[PDB]
């Protein structure tokens, strides 16, 4: 059968199925053991078994195929290749490989790929031939990514606050600044909900390091795309691999001419992550963070850009702050001047119980005359103008009524200018 | 007419041969043996050829038509179309 | 082939030359890797090789010719030097040296240098006799920079704003001191595109340190010239590596009797490279920098000179402001007036959405009675105590609502006493 399919399945029907096929005591091991266990059963028919996953290249020379399912964990499950295949099609970490799957041979432990039929949605002769991602120019973005949904509802105000405070393009290097209890959650699920819903052509991946078991099970009911996410018991090198394989697989995507966004919460605990890792240089910086320990993620955050050739790639990273922790503050003081959009939250309007509690005058982006049109941006100018001396508290909750009475910000606009 | 890539098992055990030196008992449809060395694999556009040779021919042939290879090394494995 | 043009070729042309040779699986793999095969390929023909790059000195006396159009970056396609050809030559870091090459043999990874034809654009054994850097006599500036192109443009403005603020010449040093969201990237453009029209003979070099990828594309495109930039992505030992090579490659073309112009943006972030690599002595100071870690921007800096024997070295670096950082303020205490030329940008001025910020006040130029003749000497006299009175703000508006009728600046004067 298919594999993928087995990984969709609850696990109260994954024993069901397993049990009539003529297995026993499969309820006490984990899932990943009794998709094995399944696979092995169905392949004594001699049946043919598909499967799937994202290439991982080891340092030994061979690799596997995780599964996003288990968010790229290693597990009894995953299918393994020959250093001989990477070699056949010059196959890179991130690679997306669909195909026939072989069950082991004596010796062996895991299963083997046996027919490659896609590589990255796509057939292998093509897949070869993509240019690589360093190769290709960054650009400024240009093509505006619009969270305003339109239906009126009081969900869409938060969208239609961030287009009026910082507007979002394809290719962009975002960065939102959050303090503790000023619902920075909130806010992603929002703007994922835009994205799937305005712009279903964007492969749409988030990604949550470091976070609490029962958020990630939250984050996957709502966001309609893919949610990688490791948990905060988990060692410091899963955050890393996570991480890694994220960012590769959305480079070899934007490679294909496709528009990735990446939703990152957060990268300071993916900064602090590294930190753990990397072997002590020596050179240690104020709070414990060691000098060459941000190389890593900066990497991760610089990858953001707006491809000439085609496709793009959007990364929109949380930063924490007022957090009481030394290592968060110089985490952040080396991302300042890293991203070309900035959304702040304040903690001030959050303790009022005002949503969004976004700092007008601290937000706004660069070269944000290609993303809006003439007339939107002298809108906008006008508008930023009457909230520039008014403070933080009175901005949002100005802003807040303003919208409420209107459905579209261009209603808005209009109904401002008279 | 069209070139149809191998199984990946099917590849692994050639290039084993071909990175070992060892000789190649090739086998086809037809009957015909030819009982040589195969030094390498190589890929020409974007389709993979095996050079084996004899006493010196070097002769360059399609992997998808071998049919059969032999040895008391590796196991005697048939190659599957589909 | 020509290395040089080899290098300058897109990625998506060099593929298909490589296709014609024979190489395949060129693509999924760098720039770099391309061009090596490729060179490796045609040198298996037999064919003559010609090569160019700027000389590269390291500890054991190794020489590598790195390129400028990869930011001098180590790679594979960087040509190896033996030091038996540097002995023969009077041969440092920056000499730029242009010959015939030859594939490497065995137990070599580096093409090697093989007949040096040229060296600094001249013949050979003439610059293996020429005075030293350091032993040219220092003098102040005498010649002038003439920053106007006499169209009347909107942009041609912003260069007579500065023209008039506070001139600049040949062979002193400039400071630029730029608040956060200032127009201080598009000043740099407008200042470097009329340098290249105003005087096409002189050298210009462009030096981007921890900058965003997009921006130095565009600074790329726009910039007639030399770019050579760092992002943010490389580690702190890239930072410095650069900035190495584009001071030493300037101290050489100014031995032969040739006037080079440096950008810089910034020598904060240039600074804050130096402290992260520079290991430390034991000493700490205030705002975690190091007084021997900034010893090495400062010699940067203070080498901008003009040569009494031919030629200069001018240097108008960027220092950044209320950053939010703290070391950034230490930076900038240490470089309050040692430069000869100084500009300050202003936040407030940028707010209105009106530039250029340049603050009148606060700008101001040394010895400036060596640059212009005597006569508009008082006309920038009585234009500054015409501007004093008014603030800053103010003082902007007047310039340019004045300035906007008027064609050049000789117009503006006669214009202003009547
Ligand atoms: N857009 C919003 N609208 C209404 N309430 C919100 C919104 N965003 C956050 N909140 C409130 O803030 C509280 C805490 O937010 P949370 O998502 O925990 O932020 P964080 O994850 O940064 O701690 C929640 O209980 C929620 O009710």
């Amino acid at each position: 059968m298919n594999l993928t399919e087995l990984k969709n399945t609850p696990v109260s029907e994954l024993i069901t199925l397993g049990e009539n096929m003529g297995l026993e005591n499969l309820a006490r091991m984990r899932k990943q053991d009794i998709i094995f266990a399944i696979l092995k059963q169905h392949a004594k028919s001699g049946e043919d078994i598909f499967g799937d996953g994202v290439l991982e290249i080891l340092q030994d020379g061979f690799g596997f195929l995780r599964s996003a399912d288990s968010s790229y964990l290693a597990g009894p499950d995953d299918i393994y290749v020959s250093p001989s295949q990477i070699r056949r099609f010059n196959l890179r970490t991130g690679d997306t490989i669909s195909g026939k799957i072989r069950p082991p041979k004596e010796g062996e432990r895991y299963f083997a790929l046996l027919k490659v039929n896609e590589v990255n949605f796509d057939k292998p002769e093509n897949a070869r031939n993509k240019i690589l991602f360093e190769n290709l120019t960054p650009l400024h973005a240009n093509s505006r990514l619009r969270m305003e949904r339109g239906n009126g509802s009081t969900e869409d105000l938060t969208a239609r606050v961030l287009d009026l405070a910082s507007p979002i393009g394809r290719g962009q290097r975002g960065l939102i600044v959050a303090p503790p209890k000023a619902g920075k959650t909130m806010l992603l699920q929002n703007i994922a909900q835009s994205i799937a819903y305005n712009h279903p052509d964007c492969v749409l991946m988030v990604l949550l390091i470091d976070e609490r078991p029962e958020e990630v099970t939250e984050m996957q009911r709502l966001v309609k795309g893919e949610v990688v996410a490791s948990t905060f018991d988990e060692p410091a090198s899963r955050h890393v691999q996570v991480a890694e394989m994220v960012i590769e697989k959305a480079k070899r995507l934007v490679e294909h001419k496709k528009d990735v966004i990446i939703l990152l919460d957060s990268i300071t605990r993916l900064a602090r992550a590294y930190n753990t890792v990397v072997p002590a240089s020596g050179k240690v910086l104020t709070g414990g963070v060691d000098a060459n320990a941000l190389h890593r993620p900066k990497r991760f955050f610089g990858a953001a850009r707006n491809v000439e050739e085609g496709g793009s790639l959007t990364i929109i990273a949380t930063a924490l702050i007022d957090t009481g922790s030394k290592m968060d503050e110089v985490i952040y003081e080396e991302f300042k001047g890293t991203g070309n959009m900035e959304l702040h939250l304040s903690r001030k309007i959050a303790e009022k119980r005002v949503f969004p509690a976004i700092d007008y005058n601290r937000s706004g982006t660069r070269k944000e005359e290609l993303l809006t049109t003439q007339e939107e941006l002298q809108k906008m100018w006008i508008l930023r103008k009457i909230i520039h001396p008014m403070g933080e508290i009175d901005a949002m909750e100005f802003l807040i009524n303003k919208l409420a009475m209107t459905k579209t910000n261009d209603d808005f606009f209009e109904m401002m200018k008279r | 007419d069209t070139y149809q890539p191998i199984n990946c098992d099917d590849y692994d055990n050639l290039e084993l041969a071909c990175q070992h030196h060892l000789m190649l008992t090739l086998e086809l449809k037809d009957g015909e043996k030819l009982q040589a060395k195969a030094s390498d694999l190589v890929s020409r556009k974007n389709v993979e050829y095996l050079v084996v040779e004899a006493a010196g021919e070097t002769r360059e042939l399609r992997l998808d038509k071998i049919t059969s290879f032999s040895h008391p090394e590796i196991g005697t494995v048939v190659v599957s179309e589909s």
